[PDB]
């Protein structure tokens, strides 16, 4: 299983907030990378259903 | 910050019924964050893959607001 992507709007604003469990896998240092880690994790695991039955929809995640 | 809360915005592909394992999903997401967003606001267009076959599509967006941007997902096939 893989994730294809591209970058469609590149920035360098850095104003993120900060988070709880920052992800420490795969490398992360926790902090704000770690932060947008995790929230990318939760939605891609709220998908699952969607890839399961079908289905669209706005899935979020605070970071 | 200002940036609150990441958004995916999705649509099927296809149906599988599988599932990718944590590691799997760990890695997908670690690499994305770190060398797509790079700790950045932006806007990712993708695709989950299952081997070769193209699954899902998903626009991930990080902006200042925090309402549901909406519009169309985008894809990376």
């Amino acid at each position: 299983w893989s994730l294809r992507w591209r970058m469609q709007k590149s920035t360098t604003i850095a104003a993120i907030a900060g988070c709880s469990g920052a992800a420490t896998f795969g490398g992360l240092a926790g902090g704000i990378v770690g932060c947008i880690a995790a929230g990318i994790l939760a939605i891609l695991q709220g998908f699952e259903v969607n890839w399961h039955n079908g289905g669209g929809g706005d899935r979020s995640n605070p970071v | 910050g200002e940036a609150t809360t990441i958004w995916g915005v999705g649509a099927d592909e296809a149906i599988d019924k599988g599932t990718p394992s944590k590691n799997d999903l760990q890695n997908m997401s670690a690499d994305l964050a770190k060398n797509g967003f790079k700790g950045h606001q932006g806007v990712a267009c993708s695709t989950v893959k299952d081997g070769n076959k193209d699954v899902y599509m998903i626009k991930f967006s990080l902006a200042g607001g925090s309402n549901d941007p909406g519009g169309s997902p985008c894809s990376d096939d």
